[PDB]
């Protein structure tokens, strides 16, 4: 893959957005599949 | 000068090169629009007219099967074939050709060297001889110029009347 | 190169079509290769060629034969799309097309860097074109068959939408339009 | 002449990983976090990147294609949401009893509550953009037509994105091309506006007219022929509009009166839909098309005929104005900022005209009795107008700092304005004080008198009257004009001036708006707030280059925080700082305009009618007696109408409750930036940096407090966002409940 | 009709005569102004049922 493009994908805002979006997705998907966890079940 | 109008002067743009140049441009529109553009347009009108003239006559005599194709009066033939299909096709396939022709007109004006009206269509090899080519070009233009006026009559006569040319 | 286009004698040979590639008869009137890279366009051309050829043959064979199980069961090709979306068979094909296309992403980037020729995957298991001259001959056939299949597939799908007949059903009867 | 340079700029990603490549100052890279902010702030300040006017012009032209691409994607999205995620078709069938919706939320963390019961078996967010009414007027009757329009939008977006790339990287026009202002005007008048209007007339006559006539007669949408049927089968048209039997012969022979069935001059409103007659709209567009195509033959291009703009300007000079308009042609063909200033002023002013004209002469079917849409459209277009006007001030000031020269402006109108700037600003200062006292002062008088139990001493309709007699007289002229000064018009331009109560369903579409003391008072508030906004912006422009306080201000530039604590203190002298202050006053001004609109319409226009004919207004005519004190606005407007938004939790309007609070938060947060200064913050950051250094986790890009100017920018941006979004939530929650 | 054509011939002729090889831009400009003036005249007279 093109090195200049890869360098662009490594810039702070691009990595910032991608990483936050993945994190946000993980939280969304946990809450979509295991909803309403007010506490750890034990 | 000007052979056609000997009392009026020659059109400045019309030097004496193109075929069918008898110095006929009273309005001198060749000074305002490019002559290659005008000739390209003239030949296109010629060739459409000539086909349309023979179309006018032959449609009287013979017809294809199906009621849509059976209409002696050429003006009436349009209406029954408009929404049906045939005129959709004629438009479509001529549009295709014109879409391909559009960039050729552009690069002519830029200066490719393409003469106006040349599509290089000579299967039988008529006008391979330079001498024959020239006289063939004049006749095309003469006959086309004549057909342009002729098709005008056929249509306008058919408006006045309500039959074809052979019927009238 | 021959100055005037071969396919269009009244138009100049496209400036960025050099005459060397297979399929080149100087046909680019709209001048796509003036602005876009020919390598990119050829990459695309061959991908469409190869997908269409598979499609053309698929349409033909599916109407003449299907696998002898009820899960398959004869349908018209165009309708089969929605049949197998429901079963999950179409998602399976999508799974492996995605896989190959994500890999191809790297191939296309390396092509644009000049490290790979458009359309080349070095795929010749049976070794039908070990000779350079047979390879160039077959390059032309691939393009010609591929270009034909691209249009042909257009025919099949549209004629079905109109006639509501298969390929061979229509050739058996051949009823004209209204 | 077409003048272009080819293959100018290579296309690769090399510079994408080199932030701030475009600027000499930024290309060296950061030493400090200030650099990160500067990168964004300077990205589109193209004339700060280069001195070449040609280079600047090329970037602008290409950026414009970028904007158009974005607008096509947005437009495409609206159509696609219409096709895929809306109750458009259901609404089409029953527009009085279905609320429009074209946004549906996914069921996550309980947010599906927001899918409201809008009717037609549908659940979704109720929209207020007016798209459904637009699409109905266009003759769209099914989701297929919306899908295809959406796809066409994506095609256009891609075409704009290509043109942007092409005209920057591959075929960039030369400066001489851009300076062809005579040719540009001819094409934009005749071509863009003229042919645009003619083309739309074509749609109206051939598609909108028939479909809407059939819809209004009560034909079911699915039973109406598709648009092309009306074109191919003329008899379908001639059934509806008999003049179509005569074809185009009346046009070419100037028997235009033959077309008086589909080209009308009715006035008033369609009684079925409560919108303007489409036959009037068709005639409007045909007339406009003709005028514009003629207008676009004014200027000289490649032939002998036409005017030179320079020659016109140079002739207009009189005994009061020195060299007159001499030198303006040079300004307006060498300064993009000067062009932007004019064009923002006019575009903004136009948006405001659109707001007023669309509520009073509702052009779409079922717009007038969609109260949420009426309120939303007026408010939206007022805001857009305000922001553009403040922008005009910004770009007028930038011109004065960067592009003005004395040699170009010797004793012309521009020079003569700046040579009496003290006379202009002193008088505007006075008129603002006068207006302030004699507008707001009347409310304070009234509050005091009513609190003291002296209603007889108030300015009111039932005490000391201040009747807007001139406005009342104009209303009367407009009401009697049909068949008089407008003899061939059948009905009023607007029922707002007088005449009938138009109703659709049992909802009032439009009716006469009485003007009394409360109307007089609020009009002088608008005069006041607009004059002050003008004062601030005008002062910024006229003192951008220098003042008695700072003789060399232009050398400091457009955007600088101050010139130090000396001379008494010089904070906020720059042109930029006048825009900053002007934004708050524009905000103040337009807030009162939209509040006036909201309350007046609910009190005196919108409501229900009985069969007997008894009007019941949403707030029951309380405006006359309540809108003449500040307490009345606080109580009968803010407190009373906030009941909807404030009681929205646990319902489909709960999003508005949340946005209302969220917007109050953002507003208050803005005050941290506006009231503080960076000296405090830079010191605080020093202690925090100490802790990071101690733990070996300090960044190499050193943390800095925001610049003085950025502090101000952040402050005003949060103030506006918070303030405007609060009103948005307030308005929508209210009007969706009661309207 | 004659009256329509007469007004057109006369008005457009005056536009050519007062317009001052031939210059086609000037001719087209003159005829265009002639059409505008002629159209408004005809339509006007028609409205007064004179023509
Ligand atoms: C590489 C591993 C792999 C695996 C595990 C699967 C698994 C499946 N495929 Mg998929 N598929 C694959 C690759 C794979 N596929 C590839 C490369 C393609 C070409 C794009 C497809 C195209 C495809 C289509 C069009 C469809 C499937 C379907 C299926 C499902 C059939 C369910 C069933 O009832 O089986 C029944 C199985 C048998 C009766 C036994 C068959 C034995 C064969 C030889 C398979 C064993 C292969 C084994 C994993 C590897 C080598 C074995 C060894 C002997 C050499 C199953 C989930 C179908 C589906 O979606 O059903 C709902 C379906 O319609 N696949
Ligand atoms: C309508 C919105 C819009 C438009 C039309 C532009 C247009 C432009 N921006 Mg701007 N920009 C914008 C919004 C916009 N921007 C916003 C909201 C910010 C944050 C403040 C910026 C911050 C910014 C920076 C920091 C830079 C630009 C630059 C540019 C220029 C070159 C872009 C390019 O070649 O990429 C081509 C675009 C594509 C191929 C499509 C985008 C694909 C992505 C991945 C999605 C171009 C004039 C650059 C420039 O060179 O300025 C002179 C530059 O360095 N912009
Ligand atoms: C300004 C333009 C605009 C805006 C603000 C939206 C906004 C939205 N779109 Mg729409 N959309 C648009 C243009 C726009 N769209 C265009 C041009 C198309 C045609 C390609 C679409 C086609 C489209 C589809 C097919 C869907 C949406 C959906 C949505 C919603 C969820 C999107 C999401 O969560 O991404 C998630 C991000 C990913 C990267 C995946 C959101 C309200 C979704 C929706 O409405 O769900 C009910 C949805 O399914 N949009
Ligand atoms: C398709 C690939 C492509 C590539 C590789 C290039 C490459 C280049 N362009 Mg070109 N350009 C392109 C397409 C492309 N462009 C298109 C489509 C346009 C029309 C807009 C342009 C118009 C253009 C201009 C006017 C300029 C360039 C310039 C450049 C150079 C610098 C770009 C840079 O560093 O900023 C990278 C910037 C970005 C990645 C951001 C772009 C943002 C886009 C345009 C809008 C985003 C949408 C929206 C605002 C998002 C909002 C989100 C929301 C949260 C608010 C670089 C050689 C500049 C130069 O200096 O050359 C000498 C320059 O001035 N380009
Ligand atoms: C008929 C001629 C014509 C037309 C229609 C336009 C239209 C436009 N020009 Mg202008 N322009 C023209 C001639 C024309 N120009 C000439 C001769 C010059 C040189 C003197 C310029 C120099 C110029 C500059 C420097 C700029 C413009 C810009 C614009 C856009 C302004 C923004 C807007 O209103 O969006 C309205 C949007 C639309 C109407 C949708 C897009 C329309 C596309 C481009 C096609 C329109 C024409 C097409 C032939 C119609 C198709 C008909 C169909 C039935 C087949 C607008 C698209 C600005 C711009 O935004 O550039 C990108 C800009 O900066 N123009
Ligand atoms: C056609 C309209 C138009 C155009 C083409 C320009 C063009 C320009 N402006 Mg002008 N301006 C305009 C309208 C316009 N402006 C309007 C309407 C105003 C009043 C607000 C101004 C006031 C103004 C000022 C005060 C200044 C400019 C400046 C500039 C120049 C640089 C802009 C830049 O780099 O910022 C890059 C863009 C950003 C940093 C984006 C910031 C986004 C803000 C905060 C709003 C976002 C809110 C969003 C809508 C909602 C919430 C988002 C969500 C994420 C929470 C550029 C020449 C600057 C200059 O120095 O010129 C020489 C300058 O100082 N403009
Ligand atoms: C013999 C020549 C002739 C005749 C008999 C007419 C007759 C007429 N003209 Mg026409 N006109 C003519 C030549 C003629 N015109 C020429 C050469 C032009 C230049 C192209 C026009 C341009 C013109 C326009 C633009 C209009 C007329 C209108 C009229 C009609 C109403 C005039 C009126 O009293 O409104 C007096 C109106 C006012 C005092 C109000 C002024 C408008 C506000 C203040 C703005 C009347 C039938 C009008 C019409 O057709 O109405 C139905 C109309 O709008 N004429
Ligand atoms: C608009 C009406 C302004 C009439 C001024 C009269 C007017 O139009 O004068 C115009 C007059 C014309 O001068 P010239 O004959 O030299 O103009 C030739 C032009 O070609 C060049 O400008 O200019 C002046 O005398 C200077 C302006 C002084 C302006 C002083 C008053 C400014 C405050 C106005 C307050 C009223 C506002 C009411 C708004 C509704
Ligand atoms: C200089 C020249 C002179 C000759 C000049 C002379 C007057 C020029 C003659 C040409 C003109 C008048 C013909 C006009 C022809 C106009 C066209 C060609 C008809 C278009 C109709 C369409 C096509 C629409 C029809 C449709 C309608 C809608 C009805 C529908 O039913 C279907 C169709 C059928 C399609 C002389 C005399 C001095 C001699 C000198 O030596 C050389
Ligand atoms: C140059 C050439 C000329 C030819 C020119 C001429 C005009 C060429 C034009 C051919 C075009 C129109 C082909 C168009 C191909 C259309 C495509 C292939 C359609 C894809 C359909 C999809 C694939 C369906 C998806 C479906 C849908 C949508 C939805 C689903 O539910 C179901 C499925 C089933 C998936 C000549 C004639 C002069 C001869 C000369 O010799 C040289
Ligand atoms: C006079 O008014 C003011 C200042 O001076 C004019 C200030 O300076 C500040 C202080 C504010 C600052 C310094 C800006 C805050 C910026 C942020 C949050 C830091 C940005 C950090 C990142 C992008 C990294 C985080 C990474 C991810 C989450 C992915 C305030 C409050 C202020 O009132
Ligand atoms: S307080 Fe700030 S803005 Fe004012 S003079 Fe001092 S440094 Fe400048």
């Amino acid at each position: 893959m093109n090195k200049d493009l890869l360098k662009y994908l490594s810039t702070a805002p691009v990595l910032g957005v991608i990483w936050i979006a993945i994190t946000a997705a993980i939280i969304v998907e946990f809450n979509r599949l295991y909803p309403d966890a007010l506490f750890f079940p034990l | 000068k000007s052979k056609a109008i000997p009392f009026l002067d020659r059109p400045p743009a019309l030097d004496g090169s193109m075929v069918g140049d008898v110095g006929f441009d009273p309005l001198n529109i060749s000074s305002y629009l490019d002559l290659r553009w005008l000739r390209e347009s003239e030949i296109k009108h010629c060739r459409i007219a000539m086909l349309a003239v023979v179309g006018w006559f032959v449609q009287e005599v013979y017809h294809l099967p199906n009621e849509i194709y059976s209409s002696s009066v050429p003006t009436e033939a349009f209406w029954k074939t408009l929404v049906t299909g045939p005129m959709g096709q004629i438009v479509l396939w001529t549009s295709l050709f014109e879409m391909i022709s559009t960039p050729a007109v552009i690069q002519m004006l830029q200066g490719s060297g393409r003469e106006p009206g040349y599509f290089g269509f000579d299967p039988l090899g008529l006008g391979k001889n330079p001498e024959l080519y020239k006289r063939f070009q004049l006749s095309e233009l003469k006959n086309g110029r004549l057909a342009m006026i002729a098709i005008g009559g056929l249509i306008h006569q058919s408006f006045l009347t309500h039959m074809g040319a052979i019927q009238q | 190169k021959p100055k005037w286009s071969k396919a269009l004698p009244f138009m100049l040979w496209p400036q960025n079509l050099d005459g060397t590639m297979a399929g080149d008869v100087g046909f680019d009137p709209f001048g796509f290769t003036n602005v876009f890279d020919v390598k990119w366009m050829r990459e695309a051309e061959l991908k469409h060629c190869r997908i269409a050829m598979l499609a053309a043959l698929g349409f033909i064979v599916q109407e003449l034969w299907t696998f002898p199980y009820p899960y398959f069961s004869k349908v018209p090709p165009v309708l089969a799309h929605d049949v197998y979306v429901k079963t999950g068979g179409m998602s399976q094909i999508l799974l492996f097309v995605i896989f190959f296309e994500v890999i191809s992403l790297f191939a296309v980037s390396q092509m644009m860097e000049g490290k790979r020729e458009p359309g080349v995957f070095h795929f010749d298991p049976l070794g039908l074109a070990k000779d350079p001259d047979t390879f160039r001959k077959y390059e032309w056939s691939e393009l010609r068959n591929g270009r034909l299949a691209m249009i042909a597939v257009g025919g099949f799908i549209h004629q079905y939408w109109v006639t509501k007949q298969g390929i061979f059903e229509q050739l058996a009867n051949f009823r004209p339009l209204s | 002449k077409v003048l272009i340079d080819r293959n100018v700029v290579p296309t690769n990603f090399e510079k994408w990983s080199k932030p701030g490549h475009f600027s000499r100052s930024l290309a060296k890279g950061p030493k400090t976090t200030t650099w990160i902010w500067n990168l964004h702030a300077d990205a589109h300040d193209f004339d700060s990147h280069t001195n070449s006017l040609e280079e600047i012009s090329r970037k602008i032209f290409s950026a414009h294609f970028g904007q158009l691409a974005v607008i096509f994607i947005w437009l495409s999205g609206m159509y696609f949401h219409g096709a895929k995620f809306s109750n458009y078709v259901a609404w089409l069938n029953n527009p009085i009893n279905i609320k429009p919706s074209a946004q549906v939320v996914w069921p996550i963390i309980g947010q599906e509550i927001l899918n409201a019961d809008v009717g037609g078996g549908f659940q979704g967010i109720q929209i207020t953009s007016g798209l459904f009414q637009l699409w109905r007027a266009s003759g769209i009757t099914n989701e297929m037509q919306l899908y295809v329009t959406a796809i066409g939008g994506l095609f256009m977006a891609s075409l704009m994105l290509f043109a942007g790339w092409f005209h920057y990287h591959k075929a960039a026009p030369k400066l001489e091309w851009f300076q062809n202002v005579e040719s540009m005007l001819n094409h934009h008048l005749a071509g863009l506006l003229g042919l645009g209007s003619l083309g739309w007339t074509g749609h109206l006559i051939h598609v909108s007219l028939p479909i809407n006539k059939l819809l209004d007669s009560g034909i079911v949408p699915a039973q109406i022929p598709l648009p092309h049927e009306f074109i191919l089968n003329r008899n379908l048209m001639s059934e509806l509009y008999p003049s179509f039997n005569k074809g185009l012969l009346p046009f070419f022979t100037l028997n235009w009166n033959e077309y008086n069935d589909f080209l009308t001059f009715k006035g008033g409103l369609n009684p079925v839909t409560g919108g303007l007659w489409l036959t009037d709209i068709a005639h409007h567009h045909l007339a406009i098309a003709v005028i514009f195509i003629i207008a676009g033959h004014m200027y000289r291009t490649n032939w002998s005929i036409g005017h030179s703009l320079k020659e016109i300007l140079d002739a207009h000079k009189g005994p009061f104005t020195g060299e007159g308009h001499r030198g303006l042609f040079e300004i307006l063909t060498t300064s993009w900022h000067a062009q932007l200033a004019i064009n923002l002023a006019m575009l903004g002013s136009l948006s405001i005209i659109v707001a007023h004209h669309m509520y009073a002469m509702p052009p779409y079917p079922y717009l007038a009795t969609d109260y949420p849409t009426q309120l939303s459209l007026f408010t939206h277009h007022m805001w857009i107008g305000g922001f553009c006007i403040v922008g005009a001030g910004a770009h007028a000031a930038i011109f004065m700092v960067r592009d003005y020269s004395p040699a170009q402006n010797y004793n012309n109108l521009l020079d003569r304005v700046i040579r009496h700037r003290d006379a202009i600003i002193s008088h505007l200062n006075w008129v603002c004080i006068f207006l302030g006292f004699h507008s707001f002062g009347l409310y304070i008088h009234n509050d005091t008198m009513r609190a003291l139990g002296r209603p007889q001493d108030m300015f009111s309709d039932v005490a000391i009257q201040l009747q807007p007699i001139f406005a009342q007289w104009i209303q009367n002229c407009h009401s009697i004009a049909p068949g008089n000064t407008a003899p061939n018009v059948l009905a009023t331009t607007s029922y707002v001036f007088g005449g009938d109560i138009i109703s659709v369903g049992n909802k009032i579409a439009i009716m006469p708006m009485s003007l009394g003391t409360a109307d007089f008072m609020v009009h002088h508030i608008h005069a006041f707030t607009i004059h002050v906004t003008a004062l601030i912006l005008l002062k910024g422009v006229l003192f951008a280059r220098n003042s008695r306080l700072i003789p060399d201000k232009a050398n400091l530039g457009f955007r600088f925080p101050c010139d130090g604590p000396g001379r008494g203190g010089t904070c906020q002298v720059s042109g930029w700082d006048h825009v900053f202050l002007g934004l708050f006053w524009m905000y103040n001004s337009l807030s009162i305009v939209i509040f006036h609109f909201s309350w007046k319409m609910q009190s005196d226009v919108w409501g229900t009618i009985s069969s007997s004919g008894d009007i019941s207004h949403i707030t029951r005519g309380n405006f006359a007696q309540s809108a003449i004190t500040i307490n009345g606005w606080l109580r009968d407007f803010l407190w009373a109408q906030a009941s909807q938004v404030i009681q929205s939790y646990g319902s489909s309007s709960s999003a508005y409750g949340l946005m209302f609070l969220g917007a109050h938060f953002v507003w208050a947060f803005s005050l941290m930036f506006l009231f503080s200064g960076r000296g405090y913050w830079q010191e605080l950051i020093e202690s925090i940096v100490w802790a990071h250094n101690k733990l070996k986790v300090a960044p190499s890009i050193q943390p800095r407090a925001l610049s003085i100017t950025q502090g101000r920018a952040v402050g005003v941006a949060h103030y506006l966002l918070g303030g405007i979004a609060t009103t948005w939530a307030f308005f929508l929650a209210r009007i969706i409940a009661i309207g | 009709s004659a009256s329509t054509s007469i007004i057109f011939i006369v008005v457009n002729t005056i536009c050519i005569i007062l317009g001052k090889n031939i210059n086609l831009a000037e001719l087209l400009a003159s005829m265009s102004l002639g059409h505008i003036i002629s159209s408004a005249t005809v339509i006007g007279l028609k409205s007064l049922n004179i023509i």
